[PDB]
């Protein structure tokens, strides 16, 4: 969505304005201008800037980072049964019968 | 069409070297001035080596 364009200001009243828009408009004829426009925008970078085809899961498959927050569940319960199983030391000292 | 087949990634693509087609692609690639990212891509996928 281009339209505008980007500009050299100046003052009210700068008679030098319009040399400088006869020069600008000279050196875009003359080609000039396209050369320094290469010169920092060179077209054979590093890598495509364009394509985000860029994908991480490919083979669907579920994975030991995917799935694992579910083994949250079984420790959960291996813990609370370990610490309920504690509880014979505890109760033993005077629960009447063994 | 041309646009998908030259902006999936793969199926890797190409031609005969020295011919007009390769010829033709490497002008439309190595040329700063042509617009359409196909043109770029499709060199891209020749260019490798």
């Amino acid at each position: 969505v281009a339209d505008r364009g980007y500009g050299i200001a100046l003052q009210h009243g700068s008679p030098y304005r319009d040399v400088f828009s006869q020069r600008i408009l000279e050196l875009q004829q003359n080609g000039d201008m396209d050369i320094l426009k290469h010169k920092w925008w060179p077209k054979n970078g590093q890598c495509d800037l364009y394509s985000s085809v860029d994908t991480k899961q490919k083979g669907g498959a579920l994975d030991i980072k995917s799935f694992a927050g579910v083994f949250c569940i079984l420790a959960a319960g291996i813990v609370l049964s370990c610490f309920i199983a504690m509880l014979e030391t505890w109760w033993n000292k005077r629960k009447g019968s063994r | 069409s041309l646009q998908d087949l030259s902006k999936q990634t793969e199926i890797p693509y190409g031609t005969v070297l020295d011919s007009a087609v390769y010829e033709h692609v490497r002008m439309k690639g190595l040329n700063p001035f042509e617009r359409d990212s196909m043109y770029s891509q499709m060199w891209r996928m020749i260019n490798r080596s």
